[PDB]
């Protein structure tokens, strides 16, 4: 798995 | 007198640039809005119609405290321009996170404290910030201190039910996932707690739907009974079910917090 931002 | 006043610097990201004050060198950030992008708007205290962002800003820039302080802000054109003070050097919680692995305890403890006395802050002057994450939350590396940045998708606080959602989806709890409704305290403490298991795991629980409303909470590290309790209150399918900011905050692991010096020169430095 990757950690990743996520958008708003 | 805008361009006069700062002097531009870097993007930082997007679109938001490093600045300073030329009035005293004092480091700022520099955040501009397209209005064509804005979707909630409200008046000041004074009628001007402003982007909510702004209004929610002032409300919370009372004092010190760990939310970041708009400075001041601009209209233009096509454009709200918004003068925020920058701690350096900084660095945001996810790229923390990121580079750290997940965070022993004691500094997960210290910095969920200060989130949860920032959040009682918003709450106290209504306003719900409805995006509390680990990019919107900054370390002073210096002063050990944290502070909750980006109030776009905030609205005020009400005790009535929201239909409406524009933060973080993997944040966001299962009520709103099934129904598209939540109640802002509850909401907020949802995210709390996938905020927390952040810190103490090096990544957020679930990704997908059906992992926010599935109910279980799988721990990939090593945390202690009292943290896993602390975050499975939190993350209580049934939103009444979610405990207060006070039992947060009077809850064993929360006990014996460190000061944010001693967590910078713990952690830190
Ligand atoms: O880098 C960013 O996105 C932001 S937003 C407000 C501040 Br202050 C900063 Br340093």
């Amino acid at each position: 798995r990757k950690r990743r931002r996520h958008p708003s | 007198p805008l361009e006069s006043q700062y002097q531009v610097g870097p993007l930082l990201g997007s679109s938001v640039y490093s600045g300073i004050r030329v009035s005293d060198n004092l480091p700022v950030a520099i955040k501009h809005v397209e209005k064509d992008r804005i979707s909630d708007w409200g008046e000041l205290p004074n009628g001007t119609r402003v982007p909510m962002e702004v209004v929610l800003l002032k409300k919370v820039s009372s004092g010190f405290s760990g939310v970041i302080r708009l400075l001041d802000w601009f209209e233009r054109p096509d454009s709200f321009v918004l003068i925020l003070e920058r701690p350096e050097p900084v660095q945001d919680l996810f790229d923390f996170i990121t580079e750290r692995g997940a965070l022993q305890e004691e500094l997960a403890r210290s910095f969920f404290w200060q989130v949860l006395e920032a959040v009682r802050h918003c709450h106290n002057c209504g306003v719900l910030h409805r995006d509390i994450k680990d990019e919107n939350i900054l370390i002073d590396l210096n002063r050990g201190e944290l502070k909750l940045i980006d109030f776009g998708s905030g609205a005020l606080l009400k005790d009535t039910v929201y239909t409406d959602f524009d933060g973080t989806r993997v944040y966001s709890p299962p009520e709103w996932i099934r129904y598209h409704r939540y109640h802002g305290r509850s909401a907020a403490v949802w995210s709390l707690g996938i905020l927390l298991y952040d810190m103490v795991c090096g990544d957020i629980p679930f990704e997908h739907d059906e992992e926010i409303i599935g109910g279980q909470v799988f721990f990939r590290q090593r945390v202690s009974s009292e943290c896993q309790h602390l975050i499975r209150w939190c993350l209580a399918l049934r939103p009444s079910d979610r405990p207060t900011f006070e039992e947060i905050q009077n809850h064993p692991w929360m006990q014996d917090v460190l000061l944010p010096q001693e967590t910078a020169e713990i952690h830190l430095h």
